[PDB]
């Protein structure tokens, strides 16, 4: 085993997560300028991206931060939403800060308390710069708008987002202070066009069950069951394979048929003309289901159904244990409706009002597989900001602003505390320097500007990386929610002092 | 040794598959040629520019070599 | 720092730049051919960048994405893939320059499909439309497009084979795109290029039928998506392998089903089955085809399951894994099947009329050997593409790189006019159309920086009163001696050199 | 050692009659010829199982195509047992010799 | 053959005795920071002790080799100064290098090592409380029920483990007759449960076996009834075929179970409990069929697990069906299933007053990564008291105790000199380290600091102030509450000195032309 100190760990420590920390903030923002990801050890395959989750994958890393920080890099992402790259390079923005100052021979003790301390003046300035968005109708779809794009926006798809964005905004709109992701019904297929995307009023079963079995059911009786017609689920009546002679052939398959059409009568119990089944409808049940009226949908969508129960008001059989006492799924009119290249069951009219049904129509698999990925992290940031109604000054605004606050607060505690502090407030700063270098503009005197903005204090401006000038944060749309921007402030505030605070690394590769 | 080489002992053999005569000649022809315009396309001529004046002098030469 | 990708887009820019070149050698069929090694360490000689893109290549990722280069505009307009590559070095000289004034990539970017949009508009200026509709024009156009080029001898025959059968696929007057997808290119072995022929139903390889009747006409068209073969529990056998007597009864078992599933073929009705092929499947049962064309049912086996996708969507024959799926529902109703085995070889199932959707088209390439059926089936393609280019883009421009003589010159004015820092990318932008008749006038020999100064001015003057002139290859009315293209190959050339350099620029 | 020939007789065993199929092979293409040669002139039977049936024409024929299915099925499921037996009969050679002598 | 000189190894020993000596000095304590650990694997992990990282580190010199060996004593009795043996072996050892380097015997110092330990070891007897009682300890346990479960998983110090840890120690402590064990005692990783969910148990906790909860679950009496056998028909926790001859022997076949539920339900009840854990796992069928007609059975279980409740009992399994006994099942004060985690089926919780010679802390953790951690935690404040139980005596030390003990050496040095001189002059000064050498981990100048107290030593003998381990402004040992059995910092005592003698075993510096070869 190989016993790294801090002499061998820092260095390792930097030249990853801060070359890698590069590589995030390379390609960062809409100016952030790509990667060519070097497929290594399989072909050279050239992949170009914006997002680093994927560089954090292509080529493996040793680099013991670069390591961690996949997981700070993923972290952010899986659960923030939009902010992955953000969270990355974020450390690197520190640890090039602590560079410095353990160059300085500085203590990590000495810097860890500074800019741990120093988040709060940054924190309680983001926390001032909260402001809360979505308190009006108005705002909050203003403030739905704000937030879906801008997390999908550097997510390296916009293009035809800006459809999927109503959409999804459209039904998250719905949700109206309780974030309900179930409410609205994620349908993620390939088809129609790239815009072809229909946001469904309801719950939305994309099974073709043509006219075979009623596809349109009104006064729409939907019966949430497990039930197998050949697995057979319990409250099983049959008998099991055994042979006591030649003729035990008979025995066994007249078992299982009156159960089927013995358990239809119990689906035909409820009075149902949707029988929702998770599992098989076998001919014969499919058939005595199309003999009552029933809708017989055989596997249905597996985190749909019981979406679908939630949704159109209904219960699980559970196992199909109910002949009776299982509660009934409700809509409007069922429906089996084309949209896309598939015919989809559309329930319109489902018992819960927030819920909806989003269909995702892209022209290739490659344009739809990428946007729901993107996609998911808004709705996250906007449940996010359904539950706290807000946004932050971005583009430096905040930035800027809670690195003056911590700028004062470096300049009012300052012991070997702020001393640490200080550069704690740059890395607030440098972020505002990268989009700018992102766009190639300059960062001296654009965020010395936006410094000479937040040095008195600008709360209503950030430097627009778009219009390469200095702009707007009212939300003149680049001013992004509260939501992410205290949350990657966090997870990257903590790696580095963590960083930090492995010296000792024994290496026993 | 070259496909440069190959080429031409299939022309002389293509010139063969005609007549055995001339195939040494079209050959021992075509180093001459290339020689020739090699020099102009060395110099400030261009590849295309030159074998005009010879294609259709080659043109010329056989209206004598009919006329 | 970003300066170790800008040496890296410097280094990718180091690789795609010399390889641009050796395009630019090839540019125009004036462009000289260029020889190739290979694995095999033979020589291979074209005049198309497109393959010596593909053929022999390094996997450097700048060359990796110059293939594409020409093989989007191979599948763009199906054309000028050459140009595409002559675009490319042209500003990636012009954009290292930028690079080197220290322009940053995005902004050298930014200015470009920006400025791209304005170039566009001022070739289209150049251009003039022709009439999509008439079948004629575009039979008068294309051909003189491919009397644009070298292709002309089956393109002259089969200008009016294409322009037709693309006719034929031309609902619209606006002639949409002509889509290539609704046609079905078929060659014969047999016939001649006279024998190519325009069929209005799918040309399908050979037939199968064991008492299938030969040619059935309204023929409803079946497709087996489903297993013919018994199920198998031991090889390919409804047996399993232990003795004599016990897999004789389970014998008569894979009997039975093979017909039955069979017998539900025709019980649900077929006159035509498309059949893939039997590796295309699991395994599909003989002894039942052996019954199930004894039921005489016209049948063919072993087709492209891709075809098939073809035949799915052109002459409507669905895609059936059940004798449910037969009705009359998923099978296209083919009003005459019958396979020609006749004009020399070859056999192939003709579908005479059928319930399509769209017009089908699919033509028949016969040719007097496989090498003269090969030689028109670009005759057609070229024309198809010279139609899928102008049908697709309706304004027709000459070529000869005139317009590029024609475009610079006045984007290095609209970048002045449109001034900014920018204006020198937009410069540098405007500076790369000169460079493609450059070496194209090299490849017809001339002086172009003698020659690309003087049409430079006439296309200061007339905007075209001249241009490079392909036989000519010189100053002169390419409008006079009818070198001509679609816009579609000059426009579908900018976005990807502009777009891939752009791609490259914010490439690290 | 006992587990050497167990699997090398039912090898031989569906071995040979695999193999009289072949001839049977010839003669079910050419049942194929001597029923669609009888119009109904000669009574056809199927000869299938112990039980001689009257029978019909279509029943003849439809048989002798599933007659091929004794020369199809038979042949083709040995090949299986051929090695399904073979293999675990020479995996089985070694082992358990060695072990008797060492 | 290859010998080289004792001096030589002498190297090669002070050249190990540094990283890991220094390994800690940086990461003493909080103001220490963090040793990570990546593995053959490559797998990165932080670490802490000595010993965690110790082990973890692939030791090479024979001081390595022979690190581990010591190192684990420390944390086993105390749970602590593990971290700090190390430091203070290379410190004193690398001047007796120095020492050496003046030329001086390594025989004739180490001695004075030897002789001043006990010194120092009398002048620690000096230092702080004699005492330590059942209340008394829990606020100084609290002390160190923070500063343990206010340093690795969470610096918070949830009070649940905090008193939790000392509970089951102090429930077991007395029972050993003022001695504990950690097997008597257990840590219960399972998640399902963040950090915040916790327990004590008297006994073990099993989440019980039910193939279906409507199907009664049944928890009762305070008794388990143990068994290897079954209590509803057994199966050996694999495959088993289930036949039945005709249509309506399905039928039967669970009035068979039915009859043996109760026939094993009427056997082993009677013999105590109802609740039979069965190590014999069942089809899904029974074990519900049981649920359902009586008394649920604890299916699929480590043989361990049935042999753990038994040794737990302190009576027996029942090892077969046939058999049966009231000692053979269990001895439990209580037995109740319990909802288990936030994610999964309730524990059968068997807290055994009946008989219990093992009273188990269980833990919940939000990840594995900090409920181990916590389990990490925890033995240190568990073997802390393990020192109480047995001697309640606490030493003031981390720089309350380190340059005073040194001192009085320092003092002794003069008082008895020659050979110990230097030694307990160096012997001095290796402690005094400590201190510093947090500061050095802090971010404070270790120098001054080590004046710091040097100062307010001269100022005051063994204060109730020290450093600051916490880096408080204030700079104590009271207040910090950083504190140790002064059983601890003696037994740490020994080790460096122990084994900065062990350098010294014997002669032979000779190999077959392998020593670590």
């Amino acid at each position: 085993a190989d016993e790294e100190r801090a002499e061998t760990a820092r260095l390792t420590s930097f030249i990853g997560a801060i070359a890698i920390g590069d590589l995030v903030k390379s390609t960062l923002g809409p100016k952030g300028m790509d990667k060519i990801l070097l497929s290594s050890g399989r072909d050279a395959s050239l992949m170009v991206t914006n997002d680093g989750a994927t560089i954090l994958k292509n080529i493996g890393v040793d680099n013991p931060a670069a390591k961690v920080l996949v997981d700070m890099s993923r972290v952010q992402d899986d659960e923030v939403g939009d902010g992955t790259t953000s969270v990355t390079v974020l450390a690197a923005e520190l640890l090039r800060e602590a560079e410095s100052l353990i160059a300085k021979k500085i203590h990590p003790q000495t810097i860890i308390a500074g800019w741990r301390e120093a988040t709060k003046a940054a924190r309680e300035a983001l926390l001032s710069s909260a402001v809360d968005h979505g308190s009006d109708e108005v705002k909050f779809r203003q403030d739905l708008m704000n937030i879906a794009g801008t997390t999908l926006s550097s997510k390296l798809l916009t293009h035809h987002k800006d459809h999927f964005t109503k959409l999804a905004v459209e039904a998250v709109l719905r949700l109206k202070g309780s974030g309900n992701l179930e409410a609205i019904h994620i349908i993620k297929k390939l088809g129609g066009s790239l815009a072809d995307s229909y946001l469904d009023e309801g719950f939305l079963l994309d099974k073709k069950i043509g006219v075979n079995q009623p596809k349109r059911i009104e006064n729409a009786k939907i019966l949430i069951a497990n039930t197998g017609m050949d697995t057979d689920k319990i409250k099983i009546f049959g008998s099991r394979v055994r042979v006591d002679s030649t003729a035990k052939v008979a025995e066994i398959e007249h078992a299982e048929k009156e159960k089927m059409k013995e358990k239809v009568e119990r689906i035909l119990k409820h009075g149902i003309n949707c029988f929702i089944n998770r599992q098989l409808i076998y001919n014969y049940p499919e058939q005595l289901f199309g003999a009552a009226g029933v809708m017989a949908i055989e596997h249905a969508d597996f985190a749909g159904v019981e979406r679908l129960a939630l949704v159109t008001g209904g219960e699980i059989a559970s196992t199909f244990d109910h002949p009776e006492l299982v509660k009934l799924g409700s809509c409007k009119l069922i429906e089996e409706v084309m949209i896309g290249e598939d015919k989809l069951i559309h329930f319109s009219g489902v018992a819960l009002g927030e819920a909806c049904t989003i269909v995702l129509r892209g022209a290739t698999q490659q344009i739809l597989d990428e946007a729901e990925r993107s996609l998911h992290d808004a709705l996250c940031v906007l449940a996010q900001t359904v539950k706290d109604s807000r946004t932050v000054y971005g583009g430096g605004c905040s930035e800027m602003l809670m690195a003056h606050a911590v700028t004062q607060l470096a300049n009012r505690t300052p012991g070997k505390e702020a001393v640490a502090m200080e550069s704690y407030a740059k890395a607030l700063r440098m972020l505002p320097t990268i989009i700018a270098d992102n766009a190639g503009y300059d960062s001296a005197d654009l965020v010395a500007q936006l410094r000479a903005a937040h040095s008195e204090g600008n709360t209503t401006a950030g430097l627009d990386m778009r219009e390469g000038t200095i702009g707007d944060m009212a939300i003149l749309g680049i001013t992004e929610s509260f939501q992410v921007k205290r949350q990657v402030l966090l997870s990257a505030a903590e790696a580095a002092e963590v960083i930090l605070r492995v010296d000792n690394i024994i290496k026993a590769a | 040794e070259h496909p440069a080489a190959k080429v031409l002992c299939e022309l002389a053999d293509l010139q063969d598959k005609e007549v055995g005569d001339g195939t040494t000649s079209v050959v021992i022809i075509a180093a001459e040629l290339l020689k020739n315009a090699d020099e102009l396309v060395k110099q400030k001529i261009h590849p295309t520019s030159v074998i005009s004046g010879y294609r259709l002098a080659c043109k010329e030469a056989v209206r004598y070599i009919n006329e | 720092d970003r300066d170790k990708p800008a040496q890296i887009r410097f280094s990718n820019i180091s690789a795609a730049k010399a390889v641009a070149d050796a395009i630019r050698t090839s540019l125009g069929p004036k462009g000289m051919d260029k020889m190739i090694q290979d694995g095999k360490g033979d020589v291979t000689i074209t005049n198309d960048g497109a393959t010596i893109l593909k053929q022999m290549q390094v996997l450097h990722p700048a060359a990796r994405m110059l293939v594409e280069l020409s093989k989007a505009q191979d599948i763009e307009a199906g054309d000028g893939t050459t140009s595409v590559v002559i675009i490319a070095g042209s500003l990636l000289d012009s954009c290292t320059k930028l690079l080197q004034k220290g322009i940053h990539p995005t902004i050298i970017s930014e200015s470009f499909q920006k400025a791209l949009e304005k170039g566009i508009e001022i070739l289209t200026d150049m251009s003039r439309p022709v009439e999509l509709s008439d079948r004629e024009t575009l039979l008068n156009s294309a051909t003189t497009s491919l009397n644009s080029k070298v292709v002309s001898q089956y393109s002259s025959l089969l200008s009016p084979m294409s322009v037709n059968a693309v006719m034929k696929v031309i609902d619209p007057a606006t002639a949409t795109s002509v889509d290539l997808r609704d046609i079905k290119i078929v060659k014969k072995l047999g016939g001649t290029i006279d024998d190519c022929e325009l069929v209005e139903g799918l040309v399908l390889t050979q037939k199968v039928s064991n008492s299938g009747i030969t040619r059935v006409e309204k023929a409803k068209i079946g497709l087996i998506q489903f297993c013919l073969s018994a199920p198998k529990t031991d090889m390919d056998n409804q047996i399993v392998v232990s003795d004599y007597a016990q897999m004789d009864r389970v014998l008569r078992e894979e009997r039975a089903y093979i017909l039955n599933l069979v017998k539900q073929i025709k019980k649900t009705g077929c006159n035509v089955l498309l059949i893939q092929k039997s590796i295309l499947r699991d395994a599909l049962s003989d002894l039942a085809l052996h019954f199930l064309n004894k039921m005489k049912i016209m049948v063919i086996k072993d087709i492209e399951r891709e075809d098939i996708e073809f035949i799915c969507k052109t002459i409507g024959t669905k895609p059936v894994a059940h004798i449910d799926q037969f009705t009359a529902d998923m099978l296209g109703s083919a009003e005459l099947a019958e396979e020609v085995n006749l004009n020399g070889s070859g056999k192939l199932l003709k579908i005479t009329g059928c319930a399509s959707p769209g017009k089908t088209v699919t033509i028949v390439v016969r040719g007097s050997n496989k090498l003269v059926i090969e030689e028109a089936e670009r005759s057609i393609h070229d024309a198809l593409c010279v139609i899928r280019c102008l049908v697709k883009k309706r304004a027709l421009i000459a070529g000869g790189g005139a317009p590029e003589i024609e475009l610079a010159l006045r984007l290095t004015e609209y970048s002045r006019t449109l001034s900014g820092m920018e204006s020198y990318c937009v410069r540098a932008f405007a500076d790369a159309m000169e460079v493609i008749p450059s070496t194209l006038a090299e490849n017809a020999g001339l002086n172009p920086i003698s020659t690309v100064t003087e049409l430079r001015n006439r296309h200061a003057q007339g905007e075209k009163t001249a241009g490079i002139n392909v036989r000519k290859g010189g100053i002169s009315n390419i409008l006079e001696e009818l070198v001509v293209q679609p816009l579609l190959v000059s426009v579908s050339a900018l976005t990807l050199a502009t777009e891939t350099v752009r791609s490259i620029l914010k490439i690290d | 050692v006992e587990k050497y020939q167990q699997l090398q007789k039912d090898l031989s065993k569906s071995m040979s009659g695999r193999q009289k199929l072949e001839a049977q092979l010839t003669e079910n293409n050419i049942v194929k010829e001597e029923l669609a040669l009888l119009d109904g002139s000669n009574v056809v039977f199927k000869l299938l199982g112990p039980v001689l049936v009257k029978q019909e024409l279509g029943e003849a024929r439809a048989t002798v195509g599933k007659r091929l299915d004794y020369i199809t099925a038979e042949i083709k499921r040995y090949e299986s047992q051929l090695r399904d037996l073979e293999r675990q009969s020479e995996q089985q050679r070694e082992t358990l010799a060695q072990l008797q002598q060492e | 053959k290859s010998r080289l000189m004792g001096l030589e190894a002498l190297k090669s020993h002070i050249m190990a005795a540094k990283a890991v000596a220094n390994t800690m000095r940086t990461s003493l304590g909080p103001n220490g920071l963090d040793k990570m650990m990546v593995d053959k694997d490559g797998d990165v992990t932080v670490t802490n002790d000595g010993a965690t990282i110790l082990s973890m580190m692939d030791v090479d010199h024979q001081i390595a080799k022979l690190m581990v060996e010591l190192s684990k004593s420390q944390d086993d009795e105390i749970g602590d100064g593990t971290t700090g043996v190390v430091v203070l072996a290379g410190a004193l050892l690398e001047e007796a290098e120095q020492l050496l380097d003046r030329g001086i015997h390594p025989i004739r110092i180490a001695d004075g090592y030897e002789q001043a330990a006990r010194v120092a070891i009398e002048h620690l007897d000096k230092i702080s409380d004699s005492v330590l009682v059942d209340i008394k300890d829990t606020e100084p346990l609290i002390q160190t029920a923070k500063t343990t479960l206010g340093s690795k998983v969470v610096n918070s110090c949830h009070r649940q483990m905090a008193e939790i840890a000392v509970n089951a120690v102090l429930t077991v402590a007395d029972m050993e007759r003022r001695d504990v064990d950690f097997e008597l005692i257990k840590v219960e990783g399972k998640v399902g449960g963040r950090l915040e969910d916790t327990k004590l148990i008297k006994g073990v906790i099993v989440d019980k076996d039910f193939s279906h909860p409507q199907m009664p679950k049944k928890v009762e009496d305070a008794k388990i009834a143990i068994l290897t056998c079954p209590f509803e028909p057994p199966k050996p926790k694999t495959k088993h075929k289930l036949d039945v001859t005709s249509v309506e022997d399905y039928k039967a076949l669970q009035k068979y179970e039915k009859e043996k539920f109760e026939e094993m339900i009427q056997q082993i009840k009677e013999t105590g409990a109802n609740l039979a854990i069965c190590q014999w796992g069942f089809d899904d069928e029974a074990n519900h069929l049981l649920l359902q007609n009586n008394l649920p059975a604890v299916r699929w279980v480590g043989g361990p697990e049935i042999e753990l409740i038994a040794i737990a009992t302190g009576g027996r399994i029942v090892p077969r069906f046939s058999e049966l006994t009231a000692e053979k099942l269990g001895f439990a004060g209580l037995v109740q299933e319990i909802s288990f985690g936030t994610t999964k089926d309730k524990m059968l919780v068997i807290e055994q007053c009946k008989n219990s010679r093992a009273v188990t802390i269980f833990i919940r953790g939000g990840n594995k990564m900090i409920i181990e951690e916590a389990k990490r935690s925890l033995h240190d404040a568990l073997c802390v008291i393990r020192n109480l139980i047995r001697d309640n005596r606490v030493v003031y030390g981390g720089g309350a105790a380190e340059i005073s003990c040194a001192l009085a050496v320092s003092q002794e040095a003069d008082k008895c000199p020659t050979l110990e001189q230097y030694a307990m002059r160096a012997f001095a000064d290796a402690l005094e380290v400590i201190p510093m050498a947090l500061s050095e981990n802090s971010g404070m100048n270790p120098i001054q600091t080590m004046t710091e107290v040097r100062a307010r030593q001269v100022k005051e003998m063994n204060p109730a102030l020290g450093i600051d381990c916490l880096h408080k402004g204030t700079n104590d040992m009271k207040q910090q509450h950083v504190i140790e059995t002064l059983i601890g910092k003696k037994q740490q005592i020994s080790l460096a000195t122990q084994m900065v003698r062990m350098i010294l075993k014997i002669d032979d510096i000779r190999k077959p032309g392998e020593s670590e070869e």
